């Protein structure tokens, strides 16, 4: 019956190929080894399309699913890891570590990511949940002589080791409120009383599910780390990471949870309107370029918990089509903060001033992801926090369309302070690339997949409103699977 | 006959929360980690009670015999002759994990008592060395095979994060600006 | 209930091998009358691939018992297991890491 | 208010901010005046 | 005046308390993630009591 | 000997590791306290596993699988020690609140 993890096995086996080469060739490999991760993520993605006419069997002795919805989670975690080996091909190629010693932890935080996403026991969770976790301490602290990626990979550990022992703590109370019954169909079916311990096993297994996708009360980690790691771990932890925990979020809460749905929805609540208060207000006061795109990824993750807290076919589908748009603005926007960290040091906001006439194609990138993340016509962005307000509108929830709302224009104020600094400034208002920026070539090693990643990010920004229909076709069928 | 599993049980159930006490509340640190095994072959011997001989074993051999030794190895390279002694750092921040940490057993200890919990009277452990390596190629088998690649790359990641850079730590291999090596390129300024 | 059957001579023998050192530490205590150690990260890289590889042999106990209970896919699947971490036995000779 | 106060007919004198409110209470309290009205005296 | 001043205050200070509100949850993280450990175990207290009724 | 007294164990064994996790200043002991939680887990687990469905021990294959990722955390994770003391000369969790804001 292991037919079903194929798009994950593949990846297994590249995993290794590009962990081999490292010990024969010895860093004459690092000039292939990207393209053949590459081609694997690209293998194991065109085999997700075979899978999606399959009728939702649960292989491997009921541990595991391949719905529509595990199908979607695990093409979103591996576009992910394309789109961050695609930037690290240069990133980590410049601090002089080993590039093949980077793609294998990167590479096991996507199958560990992609295995969260279809999983139902309580041990298959955590053991993806532990593989995608302590891959990514490993990742934010590989450049480790920094004093501050060391200080981002330590306080990850303590925090996402703690986390994960309140999130056992939770998963083994409901082995324990049922009769056994690992699994989560078999959860639902023993326990429906709502009593107190159930109570106490979904706080706790949210103060670690809610903390994957940094909600205010556990996203303490979010802006320190996202600062202190390599630019692409950022651009990873923040639609790979992310999105692997609206994974579980989604495949745990409606499958262990059916009968306690009143409470997680009414504490979900409380993370949206306190993320997207604190992910919009506080990245005003950011001067740092991946500061500011920390504080984001906790307000943008408030509006996909707008369509989690409302428990309808078009409030999963709404959160599903945000998230898949929410890979095309941040891989676009993270592409520009290195490909600007690469031609100078220091990549901070009041020193991407004066730009637009040295690289026009990073502030055209730069500019329309960041604009889309504040949710402007016609862009990616706009359309996908329009279908939230719909799908939070159909059902109850003014007051969280409304700040919803209002957030998003405390949203579009600190974006656009970015947009200023890009396009607005004089010539005479420069202060780093006052005649220094490097004439950018396309022509030196792993500049071209960064440059094609940002031109198919781009269009995938600026085109998927325009051309959403396909995609919230695809994105609705991954919702019937979800009770 | 029964009264001697009851009062083994709690001369092991008071060995463990002491040993837990020297780990978090003794001045000295290897002190703790010679305690952190107290606690590890206390529970090693509660599983024994709980008819878990496997998983005792599997206790000693791992939290007692490799994670421990890797604690001490760890400590015992980090000494320096300095620990400063400024115990009023800030203010008293330690009377507030004072606070939750006894607000925690007094909700779980709530939720402990009054659970009904549906405890079978079947007979357990039907040589259970074989059942669960039954259950390693049945039901947890995909978790087994990820355990794998989890191992894999924690032995990848803790040697590339903590090898000595002895290769090439002089190492300016190019430049578009100026990057140190073994470094992030964002290097860090005040605004 | 304790179905374990040959534990009864356990607590005793755990009791009595602890009263060999604390009464012959006893009988003996009535009858008798610059400071440096070196950072070498090599003790703790020895015991890093310890971790590693004690959690691969008990994995392999449950297996190795029940061997021929359990056929052939069950031998091809505990082989994947080992092969993977067989590369880890290979990336801690070609980096360094036991070297000493 | 001093470049609302140029060298032409402006710069009365009563620029100071005891005369902002006691200007305010007087000119928003004619617009909600007749807006009170409006409600009443239209139908 | 009245408009500079007194309609203008209104929109220049929708502006102000969310700069200044901005800057106050700034100070909310200060390192120490002994300290952001310990916002995780309390808001895991808050919801085991606000939920239960 | 009951359930109850083991879930109460696992549960002060918790709350023990909590606070230190809260309190510990070394670097080391938030490490260890983070083990004694990941054993507040096992000891809540086989308990689960001894008196709940005891025929087919699922919370004995779930108490192997904590105490192996526990191990690969607790490597991880004092490499992850070992790389700020070659930085930062210290272990001093009050000491690297440099990315405070």
């Amino acid at each position: 019956n292991a037919g079903t993890i194929l798009p994950e096995t593949i990846l297994i086996v590249t995993l290794l190929v590009v962990l081999l080469a490292d010990l024969i060739q010895g860093r004459q490999a690092d000039r292939w080894t990207p393209y053949f991760a590459i081609v694997g993520l690209g293998g194991a993605i065109a085999t997700m399309i075979p899978l999606w006419t399959q009728p939702a069997t649960i292989s491997f002795f009921g541990s595991f699913i391949s719905d529509h919805l595990s199908l979607f989670f695990r093409g979103l975690i591996a576009l992910s890891a394309l789109g961050t080996i695609l930037m690290s091909i240069r990133y980590v190629e410049q601090t002089g570590s080993s590039l093949g010693e980077f793609m294998t932890i990167l590479l096991t935080a996507t199958v560990g990511g992609m295995f969260i996403a279809g999983a139902q026991e309580l041990v298959f969770i955590f053991v993806a949940l532990e593989t995608l976790s302590i891959a990514s301490y490993l990742l934010t602290g590989y450049t480790k002589r920094d004093s501050r990626s060391n200080e981002a990979a330590l306080k990850y550990l303590l925090i996402g080791a703690a986390s994960s022992a309140i999130f056992l703590y939770g998963s083994s109370l409901l082995y324990g409120l049922s009769g056994g019954h690992t699994q989560l169909p078999a959860i639902a079916q023993a326990l429906s009383s709502e009593s107190l311990g159930l109570v106490v096993a979904l706080v706790f297994v949210i103060a670690g599910i809610s903390f994957k996708i940094s909600a205010v009360p556990f996203h303490q980690w979010t802006p320190d780390v996202y600062e202190g790691a390599p630019t692409p771990v950022v651009a990873f932890l923040s639609v790979g990471s992310k999105a692997a925990g609206f994974a579980l979020a989604i495949r745990f809460l409606t499958l262990a949870f059916p009968s306690v749905t009143d409470q997680w929805q009414l504490i979900f609540t409380v993370l949206a309107i306190l993320s997207m208060i604190l992910g919009n207000v506080v990245a005003l006061a950011q001067t740092s370029m991946k500061r500011m795109l920390a504080y984001s990824s906790i307000g943008q993750a408030g509006f996909v918990m707008i369509g989690f807290v409302v428990g309808t076919e078009a409030g999963y589908a709404s959160m599903l089509f945000y998230l898949l748009v929410y890979l095309f603005m941040n891989l676009g926007a993270f592409t520009c903060v290195i490909l600007f960290s690469l031609r100078t040091g220091t990549d901070q906001i009041s020193e991407y001033a004066g730009l637009y006439q040295k690289d026009p194609l990073l502030t055209l990138g730069l500019s329309l992801c960041l604009l889309s993340l504040g949710g402007i016509p016609p862009l990616a962005g706009f359309f996908g926090k329009i279908y939230l307000f719909w799908a939070g509108w159909q059902a109850g929830a003014y007051g969280l369309v409304l700040l919803g709302l209002l957030t998003s224009v405390i949203s579009i104020y600190y974006y656009i302070r970015v947009v200023k600094m890009m396009v607005v400034k004089e010539p005479q208002e420069m202060s780093e690339a006052v005649r220094n920026y490097p004439e950018v070539s396309w022509s030196s090693f792993g500049l071209r997949p960064l440059q094609v990643g940002l031109v198919m990010t781009v269009i995938a920004t600026s085109l998927a409103g325009i051309l959403a229909n396909p995609l919230f076709n695809l994105v609705n069928t991954a919702v019937w699977d979800v009770p | 006959a029964t009264l001697t599993q009851t009062i083994t049980f709690f001369a092991l159930a008071a060995a463990v929360i002491i040993a837990a006490l020297g780990v978090v509340l003794l001045d000295n640190v290897v002190y703790s980690a010679f305690l952190l095994g107290g606690v590890f072959l206390s529970i090693a011997g509660l599983y024994i009670l709980m008819n878990a001989d496997f998983v005792s074993a599997a206790q000693i051999l791992i939290y007692v015999g490799a994670v421990n030794v890797l604690i001490l190895f760890a400590i015992m390279l980090v000494n320096k002759r300095e620990t400063y002694t400024p115990v009023p750092g800030r203010w008293l921040r330690q009377g507030g994990a004072a606070v939750v940490s006894l607000g925690v057993f007094a909700l779980l200890t709530k939720m402990i008592l009054q659970t009904p919990w549906q405890l079978s009277s079947v007979p357990p452990t039907p040589d259970s060395i074989t059942t669960i390596g039954q259950h390693f190629f049945s039901d947890f088998l995909l978790p087994f095979e990820l355990a794998s690649v989890l191992l894999l790359m924690a032995l990848i990641g803790a040697v590339v994060l903590a090898r000595r850079e002895l290769v090439l730590e002089p190492e300016p291999i190019l430049g578009e600006e100026v990057v140190p090596p073994l470094e992030l390129p964002e290097r860090p300024r005040e605004p | 209930v304790f179905v374990l059957s040959g534990y009864e001579y356990f607590l005793g023998f755990l009791i009595i091998c602890s009263l060999v050192p604390v009464l012959a530490l006893a009988a003996s205590a009535l009858l008798r009358p610059g400071a440096w150690i070196q950072f070498n990260v090599r003790y703790y890289m020895f015991a890093l691939v310890f971790v590693i590889f004690d959690v691969e042999t008990v994995f392999l106990y449950p297996w190795a018992v029940a061997f021929h209970q359990l056929g052939l896919l069950a031998f091809i699947e505990a082989l994947i297991f080992i092969a993977i971490l067989v590369v880890a036995l290979v990336y801690a000779w070609r980096k360094r890491a036991l070297e000493w | 208010a001093t470049d609302f106060n140029r060298g032409i007919m402006k710069f009365d004198g009563a620029d100071s901010p005891a005369m902002i409110a006691i200007s305010a209470v007087l000119i928003l309290g004619f617009i909600a005046g007749l807006i009170w009205w409006a409600l009443h005296t239209a139908y | 005046e009245v408009d500079y001043n007194v309609v203008d205050g209104v929109v220049n200070l929708t502006g102000f308390v969310t700069m200044v509100t901005g800057e106050g949850l700034k100070y909310l993280q200060n390192g120490r993630a002994q300290f952001y450990a310990l916002i995780v175990l309390l808001a895991v207290l808050g919801f085991v009591i606000f939920s239960v009724q | 000997m009951q359930l109850t007294y083991v879930l109460i164990l696992a549960a002060l064994l918790f709350c023990i590791g909590i606070y230190g996790l809260v309190t510990s200043r070394n670097a080391v002991r938030v490490l260890m306290s983070i083990e004694l939680l990941l054993n507040a887990v096992n000891l809540n687990l086989i308990g689960f596993a001894n008196y709940l469905d005891g025929q087919q021990i699922k919370g004995q294959v779930f108490a192997v699988f904590v105490i192996t990722v526990a191990a690969a955390e607790a490597a991880v994770g004092l490499a992850i020690i070992l790389a700020i003391y070659r930085n930062r000369d210290t272990v001093d969790m009050e000491k690297f609140n440099l990315l405070k804001w």
